[PDB]
C-alpha cells in the first residue's frame, strides 16, 4: 500500500508527494514542481537521489532531506 | 605490478600525476560519462525488482568492474598511476593528508557546502560538476557534518567475521557480509562513509567527487580481506535467482563479464598490502 499524499511548503519550497533510466516507480515527489527521484527500501524507508545513502522513514522525510541538501537551488530533473 | 596504495602512503610524485590524469579524464569529456552511468545503476536498483550496482550481491564484482574501467582509463592518460585506497577507519579525521590541498582538498565551507581548496576546488576552473541533480555546479562537501564518525577498525573487523557472503532476499534486507559492507543492515560501513563526506558524495551522483573512487578502492579491499578470512565461502548466489545476478550470469552494462570473472582480483592488480588467511 502507498504512502498518502502530501503537499506543504517547507523552508520556503514547495513539496508535493503523490502515488502514481531509473526504476519505473510508485511514488512521485516535486520540489518547485520538478520531479524528485525517489526510492522506497524493503523495510519500508525512503531514499532520494540527492540523500541516497541515508535512509529516511516517509516519502515527505525524505522531500525535506533533498530541500535540506539544496540549500535553496533549484532541482533539475531527472 | 598494478599496486593499489594506501593513499596516506603516496609519494609527492604520486599525488601529482594521479590529480593530473583525474583532471585530463575530466577536461576530456570522459570522467562524466562515468558519474552518468552510476546515477542510471542508482535509480534503477531496487530492492523489489532488477538490482545488479547495489543492494544486490553484485554490489562487490560491479563496484570492482567499475573501478577497473576508471583505472585503465587514467592508465590511458599516465600508465604510472593506480587507483589509491582511503581506509577510513585509520584515516578518520577532516586532518587526514587525503584532504590536503595537493590531494583532494578539504571540507566545504559552511555557507554552502563548497570546497575551496585543492585541484578540485570550482575556482580552479578544472573541476565543474555537468552530471547532477541539486542544481549547482561547485564540488561540496561536509565532512563529518550529517554522520558524527567514520567507522573504526572494530566495527569492520565486526563486519569481516560474517561468513555468509549473502543471503537472501539479496537486497537491502539481508543479513550477510555484503549487506553489512554495503551498510543498509547494522553498523553501516559504505554507505555511512558517503554520507559523512555530504556533497555530491551524498547523492547518486556521488562519483562526481573523486573521493568516490578512493572509498570503493577501499571497499574492493575489504572484500579480498572477507576472501581471505573467508577462503571456504564464496559468492552466492549460484544460480537461477530473478532480478539479482547469478554467479556465473554476465553483468550489465558490460554485458561481458560476470561476478565469477571478478572474484579474484589478482588477474588484475595487487594491493600494497593485504594480510594473508590465517587464525
Ligand atoms: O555506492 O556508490
Ligand atoms: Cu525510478
Ligand atoms: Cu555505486
Ligand atoms: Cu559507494
Ligand atoms: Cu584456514
Amino acid at each position: 500500500a502507498a504512502p498518502e499524499s502530501f503537499d506543504e511548503v517547507y523552508k520556503g519550497r514547495r513539496i508535493q508527494g503523490r502515488p502514481a533510466h531509473e526504476h519505473g516507480g510508485g511514488y512521485e515527489v516535486f520540489v518547485d514542481g520538478v520531479q524528485l527521484h525517489v526510492m522506497r527500501n524493503a523495510d519500508g524507508s525512503w531514499i532520494s537521489v540527492v540523500s541516497h545513502y541515508d535512509p529516511v522513514p516517509t516519502p515527505r522525510a525524505a522531500a525535506r532531506a533533498a530541500v535540506d541538501e539544496l540549500q535553496g537551488a533549484p532541482l533539475l530533473p531527472f | 605490478m598494478t599496486v593499489r596504495k594506501n593513499q596516506a602512503t603516496l609519494t609527492a610524485d604520486e599525488k601529482r600525476r594521479f590529480v593530473a590524469a583525474v583532471l585530463e579524464l575530466k577536461r576530456s569529456g570522459r570522467y562524466d560519462e562515468f558519474v552518468r552511468t552510476h546515477n542510471e545503476f542508482i535509480m534503477s536498483d531496487t530492492d523489489s525488482g532488477e538490482r545488479t550496482g547495489h543492494r544486490s550481491p553484485s554490489f562487490l564484482p560491479w563496484h570492482r568492474r567499475f573501478l577497473l574501467d576508471f583505472e585503465q582509463a587514467l592508465q590511458s592518460v599516465d600508465s604510472s598511476v593506480t587507483l589509491p585506497y582511503w581506509d577510513w577507519s585509520a584515516d578518520r579525521t577532516v586532518r587526514a593528508s587525503l584532504w590536503a590541498p595537493d590531494f583532494l582538498g578539504g571540507t566545504g565551507r559552511s555557507t554552502d557546502g563548497r570546497v575551496m581548496d585543492g585541484p578540485f576546488a570550482a575556482s580552479t576552473g578544472n573541476w565543474p560538476i555537468n552530471v547532477r541533480v541539486d542544481s549547482r555546479t561547485y564540488l561540496r562537501r561536509s565532512l563529518g557534518g550529517s554522520v558524527a564518525e567514520l567507522p573504526t577498525r572494530a566495527e569492520v573487523e565486526s563486519v569481516l567475521a560474517i561468513s555468509a557472503y549473502d543471503l537472501p532476499p539479496y537486497n537491502s534486507a539481508s543479513e550477510g557480509f555484503r549487506n553489512h559492507l554495503e551498510g543498509w543492515r547494522g553498523v553501516n560501513l559504505h554507505n555511512r562513509v558517503h554520507v559523512w563526506v555530504g556533497g555530491q558524495m551524498a547523492t547518486g551522483v556521488s562519483p562526481n567527487d573523486p573521493v568516490f573512487w578512493l572509498h570503493h578502492a577501499y571497499v574492493d579491499k575489504l572484500w579480498a580481506e572477507w576472501q581471505r578470512r573467508h577462503p571456504d565461502s564464496a559468492y552466492v548466489p549460484t544460480g537461477g535467482t530473478p532480478d539479482v545476478v547469478d554467479l556465473n550470469e554476465t553483468m550489465k552494462p558490460w554485458n561481458t563479464v560476470r561476478p565469477a570473472d571478478l572474484l579474484d582480483h589478482t588477474a588484475y592488480y595487487t594491493f600494497d598490502a593485504l594480510e594473508h588467511h590465517h587464525h
